[PDB]
RNA sequence: AAACUUUCAGCAACGGAUCUCUUGGCUCUCGCAUCGAUGAAGAACGCAGCGAAAUGCGAUACGUAAUGUGAAUU
RNA sequence: UUGAGAAGCUCAGACGAGUAGGCAGGCGUGGAGGUUUGUGACGAAGCCUUGGGCGUGAGCCUGGGUCGAACAGCCUCUAGUGCAGAUCUUGGUGGAAGUAGCUCUAGCGAAACCACAGCCUGGGGAACGGGCCAGG
RNA sequence: AGAGCAUAGCUGUUGGGACCCGAAAGAUGGUGAGAACCAUCUAGUAGCUGGUUC
RNA sequence: UUUCAAUGGCCCGUCUUGAAACACGGACCAAGGAGUCUAGCAUCUAUGCGAGUGUUUGGGUGAUGAAAACCCAUCCGCGAA
RNA sequence: AGCUAAAUAUUGGCGAGAGACCGAUAGCGAACAAGUAGAGUGAUCGAAAGAUGAAAAGAACUUUGAAAAGAGAGUUAAAUAGUACGUGAAAUUGCUGAAAGGGAAGCAUUGGAAAUCAGUCUUACCUGGGUGAGAUCAGUAGUCUCUCGAGACUAUGCA
């Protein structure tokens, strides 16, 4: 069951290039006369259910791994039972004195870390 | 301070601000008035008054190496790790360039250009889980005489630790500024001659082991035709690594009338000297030599090289 | 203090500001745009001329309602004037700046605008910002190998 | 806790008390530790700082300097200690100030009004 | 008991729940799984069994629902041999007759539990680099005081004086080869 | 080509959003009862420190006496 | 066979426009009770970024840069809780324009107006036109 | 052979400024010199206009 | 990501009317900005008790925060007989 | 014809303690100078405006300029904190670099080119012998805490 994803590009809301005071967070646009409403051809896409991706592959990750977001040792543990399932993720308001710990910690648990090289040096 | 109003303290400031300035117009204004009528008193102010700067204000330490020539300081050096580049035997020397443990290209395009700046330099990439003492016994045997290790992490190189084969002191440098000659406006293309070396600003004892150990990568005999020179400048503690090709012309502003000019070749750095060790590199297991603290770098005025 | 350009390294540059002038930015830009690039020698006869008279600043972005002139030709444009309290400011700015490159011991002979701008300075009219570097031209030397 | 409906523990009654006290309130807010030997000897944990008294610096840039207080800066909070400066541009010292709190007092000023103080918080002179 | 138990604890408040986008997670100690279920809560089930690491050893700790109500007694724990052969021998004695249910779990986390002393003993035979932590107030004031630095090293400047001086000194030979005529002549007549 | 125009990026301006702060406001509750012809509230003019577009004071003019605290004011 | 968050797991088939209107489930914000033996000067919050990832989406996680003291996830409570419009309010800043002005000049120096671009012939039935179609 | 009472939430609805905004009333009490101007009743109003936020 | 090539592709919101069109609003950006609170009534749901039900007008009480929580004498509202 | 406490009211006054309140376009008009500056003959009307840093250590000195200021320096952990001072968004402006240019345009779909970025590594597993090692092994001796044996250790041996 290799990640498939229905579609990659983002779901940009109508008009939001030409105006800097519109934001491009989708809304779902409600004038009638709106050909975007209509969905008319040449116009752009809307979030359908049918773009909803699969079940089974719903958060993975490129390399077939769910992100789990980690603070301390004690999350990185609780992957034990779940390496082939998730990644470690470590948090970004976490100090570089506690991600060199987690990491440590993950080496042994064979846990992938998606960060594991923010904020820090090497020295061999 | 004492006004919590905005516009009034800054008000207040303004008014304050333009009396200083009258005032220290007017001082300005008699004085060149005087030390016109008597130029002797403009000698005077002039002498006297010297500003200052860090390097003049430098706290004082007493590992400053004078320049009357000492004889406790060449007994030590005659028989040191690095004699044998000093003396009449003129052990040639032979450096091997290697990277960390899986370094991506970029890493590459910058050893490739420290590989120009030393001739008779030879690169190994990094294979395996060969450790830093395994490469440098290893290399002790090959006729190697120095090792150097660039550290790179996310495709950026950030440290090199340089050893003394085979052991000899090892010596850990942070790097910054890394530029190589493409990203240098108007760079030049450095051929095969080898480098002249010139070494600047060394002047505490520490500095001239750190001297001496830099001078020792460069062949004895430089070939002159060539007109290319390689620099290591030390100012604040920041060594700054440059290579120039040099051509002598006639400079108007200089006194004795000649001065040459410089054509940047690359690769251009800074180091920082982070530790030194007795013996072949070993960070947990090393002797320390020198260790920097940052805390107490936090002086300006504060040197160790 | 940080100015628009990564020249005025210590070595063989030197910079000259001035902030929250009384002139206009229009006209400051359009002289600025005309001296960049010149060298101080040169550039110090030209703003000489432009005060007497004998040479034109072609104004050339913001050119609406400039009358065109002859003394224009040089420079590939139409559109000029003669602006006299721009020119001082930026004859008074190159003067600070050959004082700077003096006292830093750089080759005077030598010595190019490498890079002027002008910045709008808070409305007080429309004040204007300009920062000037003059940096030494930079030579190859020969390789001879 | 607190549970005396006469003492506030809001945060804005109690900044303002502290920073828009009086000069006779202040005397009292800037107190300073006294040293081991004159704790067990004057029965007294601590006491407000006084103009030539011995004090020792606890913390800071400045540890460990020594020195008396040669003025007690009540408008700041602030002590001033001899030869505990700051070097200008134009080369004059200028005093550099202590919290009280932050400096020890190894020696005190004694007179007959701090005399009578001390017996006053149970201490022997 | 445990079904009142669950129905507080599983669906309205759990201070060992970690809410997950596919899955619920619990930081419970003692869960063999490390997974929010109703089979995986030690709260919830009375008769549970899990695998832990102490110092370097594995026990299996075991609960029963007669001890429910003495916290201090309730889990009791057995040495599992290094020998994974008997250690999976023990955990089948010990639980003899519970579901097989919670000795497949058991097994499974005796598995993944010996797995993680194994790296963890050749990770301190191997040799890997330390981590060092950037330390942003450190890096802030070293670039600054870099760029004062190389502004006041004059760099061309002290290179090109060195140059002159050693030029002048005569370290080439008597006449040099990085100069030309007009250039020796002016240094000829000035230094001599 | 160049110019101009346009787009993108870097730097510099301009601007003062966001965040964090807070001796302020607002709201509720609780205790209390005290202006003046023995010249009040309010206004004006002075005083001396000042930054007053503030404060204190009244020719005894930042107040004097007394009770203190006990060595500053800045 | 372990696949009992029975609020879970699993099997099968069919279907999918949508205004008004109706009904579910979610995302985000300020504060509150509980909780994470939670994150933080070895850098919280914010901000920037052609870095990476997750979700159909609202949104969320993260690297780097900047920065300097606080802040978040989950369960529940609460509300001055989400903007592109109101010839909206306040503030800031544009083009007009260095124009009107007080040949070329010297200084000083606006305002109205502004959805956005802007070469024509025919047709596009509701103007179609400037904006579509077919051409020059 | 009673099924109600209480609380909470939701929805609808009727009042309160009552989703926001947009026309002058009128009256009371003053100021200045018929008219003008000021302040409160007063959130007196728009069968409508414009807007109304994932 | 920038750009190019091929194909397509109108400016939104309001009002209008059969949809339109047309006429309105919109120079740009940031911040602010509109179904709220309360008193009744009815419906549905949940919860407690049930021929009953409702402590908080008030009294008791609360040693540490005491505007909370806790307890209830006599009436009374609705319902039922 | 007359007096009369208590229970009651209380946006003012003299104080006090709070808060599921607001957080500088908010909350009083007023966090600062605030019924102030200012406007009006007058009645009256009435703002905008908070934050350098731990410490002024508030930039000595040299130099250019008539001056404002600039540049060399210097202080600071930081001047990407210099009083136009915390953070510093957008609109907008200038310079530099790259690319595209002929009029609906931006935009959507698909790829090219250029620039750039992401993660995925063989390393372990199994097996055999040798050498030593140690306990959860002793045809082994003790202590402690729990409920015979279960954990923790202490000696002694390494079959």
């Amino acid at each position: 069951v290799n990640i498939i994803k229905k579609r990659t590009k983002p779901f940009k809301r109508h008009q939001s290039d030409r105006f800097k005071r519109v934001g491009e967070s989708w809304r779902k646009p409600r004038g009638i006369d709106s050909c975007v409403r209509r969905r008319f051809r040449g116009t752009i896409s809307m979030p359908k259910i049918g773009y909803g991706n699969n079940k089974k592959t719903r958060y993975c990750m490129p390399n077939g791994l769910k992100a789990f977001l980690v603070r301390n040792v004690s999350d990185v543990e609780l992957l034990l039972m779940h390496n082939k399932t998730y990644a470690a993720e470590i948090a970004g308001n976490v100090s570089a004195r506690k991600r060199v710990e987690i990491v440590e910690k993950a080496r042994a648990l064979g846990v992938k870390v998606t960060n594991a090289g923010a904020k820090v040096r090497s020295q061999e | 301070g004492k006004i919590k109003n905005k516009i009034v303290r800054q008000q207040q400031y303004m008014k304050a601000l333009h009396q200083k300035n009258k005032d220290k117009l007017e001082r300005r204004k008699e004085r060149a008035k005087e030390e016109e009528k008597d130029p002797e008193k403009k000698r005077l102010r002039l002498s006297e008054n010297i500003p200052a700067t860090i390097e003049s204000k430098r706290v004082y330490d007493e590992t400053i190496i004078e320049d009357k020539p000492d004889e406790e300081l060449q007994a030590e050096l005659k028989d040191d790790e690095f004699s044998a580049y000093f003396s009449e035997e003129r052990k040639v020397p032979k450096l091997l360039v290697t990277t960390s443990k899986r370094a991506s290209r970029k890493c590459y395009d910058f050893a490739s250009e420290l590989l120009d700046c030393f001739p008779n330099a030879e690169f190994r990439k990094r294979t395996g889980d060969i450790e830093v003492h395994e490469i440098a016994e290893a290399a002790a045997k090959r006729g190697y005489t120095d090792l150097l290790v660039l550290n790179e992490d996310r495709k950026k190189t950030n440290a090199l630790t340089l050893v003394h084969l085979p052991n000899g002191p090892s010596f850990y440098f942070t790097l910054s500024n890394l530029q190589t000659a493409k990203e240098i406006s108007n760079h030049g293309r450095s051929t095969g001659h080898i480098p002249e070396l010139i070494i600047n600003n060394f002047s505490t004892r520490l500095g001239m082991t750190v001297a001496r150990a830099f001078q020792s990568l460069f062949i004895q005999t430089p070939q002159i035709q060539g007109r290319q020179v390689v620099t290591i400048h030390c100012q604040r503690d920041f060594l700054f690594f440059r290579r120039h090709r040099y051509a002598f012309r006639e400079k108007s502003n200089m006194p004795d009338g000649i001065g040459t000019g410089l054509q940047e070749l690359g690769p251009r750095f800074t180091m920082r000297l982070r530790m030194v060790q007795k013996g072949v590199w070993d960070r947990k297991e090393g002797e320390v030599f020198f260790e920097s603290n940052a805390g107490e770098e936090s002086d300006r005025r504060k040197f160790w090289l | 203090v940080r100015y628009s350009a990564s020249p005025a390294l210590e070595t063989k540059c030197a910079k000259a500001r001035g902030a929250y002038l009384r002139t206009h930015f229009k006209n400051s830009r359009e002289v600025a745009f005309t001296i960049n690039g010149m060298s101080l020698k040169k550039a110090f006869i030209f703003l000489d001329n432009v005060k007497e008279h004998k040479q034109a600043v072609p104004f050339r972005r913001f050119n609406g309602g400039v009358g065109r002139t002859a003394q224009g030709k040089e420079f590939g444009v139409t559109q000029a004037r003669w602006p006299v309290k721009s020119v001082k400011f930026f004859y008074d700015l190159l003067k600070n700046a050959e004082a700077n490159a003096e006292a830093k011991g750089l080759d005077m002979d030598k010595l190019i605008i490498k890079h002027v701008q002008v910045n709008a300075a808070p409305k007080q009219s429309s004040p204007s910002h300009i920062e000037i570097i003059v940096a030494e031209e930079e030579e190859a030397v020969p390789k001879a190998n | 806790m607190k549970f005396s409906r006469d003492v506030t523990s809001s945060r804005r009654k109690q900044r303002k008390a502290h920073f828009g006290a009086p000069s006779s309130v202040r005397r009292v807010l800037m107190s300073a530790p006294l040293s081991k030997e004159l704790r067990e000897q004057y029965k007294i944990r601590s006491l407000p700082v006084r103009r030539d008294d011995q004090i020792t610096v606890i913390r800071g840039s400045n540890k460990g300097r020594e020195g008396k207080i040669t003025s007690v800066y009540r408008k700041k909070f602030l002590l001033l200690i001899e030869r505990v400066t700051r070097e200008k541009a134009n080369g004059a010292s200028a005093p550099v100030g202590i919290d009280a709190s932050k400096v020890v007092i190894t020696k005190l000023h004694l007179d007959k009004d701090r005399k009578d103080l001390i017996v006053r918080k149970g201490g022997k002179v | 008991q445990d079904e009142v138990i669950w129905q507080v604890v599983g669906h309205e408040f759990c201070s060992y729940r970690i809410k997950g986008e596919a899955q619920n997670f619990c930081r419970n100690e003692y869960n063999v799984t490390g997974l929010c279920n109703r089979q995986s809560c030690p709260l919830a089930n009375s008769r549970y069994a899990t695998v832990r690491e102490d110092n370097g050893k594995l026990y299996l700790y075991m609960k029963t629902i007669e001890r429910a109500h003495f916290p201090s007694k309730l889990w009791q724990r057995i040495k599992l041999s290094k020998n994974y052969a008997k250690a999976l021998e023990q955990i089948d004695q010990q639980l003899l007759y519970w579901p097989g249910r919670q000795i497949h779990r058991c097994k499974q986390r005796l598995t993944r539990l010996t797995q993680y002393l194994l790296k963890a003993r050749r990770l301190a035979l191997k040799h890997q680099p330390a981590l060092i932590p950037i330390k942003p107030k450190q890096a802030h004031r070293e670039a600054s005081r870099e760029r004062k630095a190389l502004i006041a090293a004059k760099l061309e400047k002290n290179i090109e004086k060195e140059l002159v001086k050693r030029l002048k000194s005569g370290v080439y030979g008597d006449q040099p080869l990085n100069v030309n005529e007009e250039i020796w002549n002016k240094v000829l007549a000035a230094r001599e």
